[PDB]
Order: structure tokens, then C-alpha cells, then sequence
């Protein structure tokens, strides 16, 4: 999940706007 | 900002700041 | 810190610090 | 919306976890 992509590794905004509504 | 390790109130920040009036949703497990 | 006005970063603050491992959805539209 | 609750109007806990996963 976000915590595994954004905060154990590197984020991206690619990977963040799958969490925008 | 968003091209590094985030965490807890810095990631809920993040997607605040980039998703703006769409929201988002934050699931951490 | 909940029982009060809460808009941007500080709603979404509140919820985060509320939910925990929850998480949340923030919907303003 | 949680909005017109929190912002607009004064927010409580009842509401917030309303939005909680």
C-alpha cells in the first residue's frame, strides 16, 4: 500500500495521484 | 515534496497538497 | 483540538491524528 | 460534506470518525 510505495521506499506523484479521488 | 520518504503526517500532507479539491484517501494497512 | 472550526491542512490533520491506522477519506467536494 | 461540517460549521468527533476507514 501507500505506507510500503511513499514511506519505507521513495514516493512519486505518479504513485500519490492513485490516491486522489 | 513529494519525490522522497514520507511518512505519517508528511505523507497526509502530500496528498492534501497534490490531489487539492478532488480529496484523497489515505489507507495505511 | 476536534470540537472547533477545521479547514485544509487542519481538517486533515484532525482526521489523521483521529483515524490512526484507520486511515480516512477526505472528500471536500 | 465534511466541509459544511468541520470548516463552515464547528467540527466534533462524532463526525470526524464518520470518515475514518
Amino acid at each position: 500500500g501507500i505506507v510500503e510505495q511513499c514511506c519505507a521506499s521513495v514516493c512519486s506523484l505518479y504513485q500519490l495521484e492513485n490516491y486522489c479521488n | 515534496f513529494v519525490n522522497q520518504h514520507l511518512c505519517g503526517s508528511h505523507l497526509v500532507e502530500a496528498l492534501y497538497l497534490v490531489c487539492g479539491e478532488r480529496g484523497f484517501f489515505y489507507t495505511p494497512k
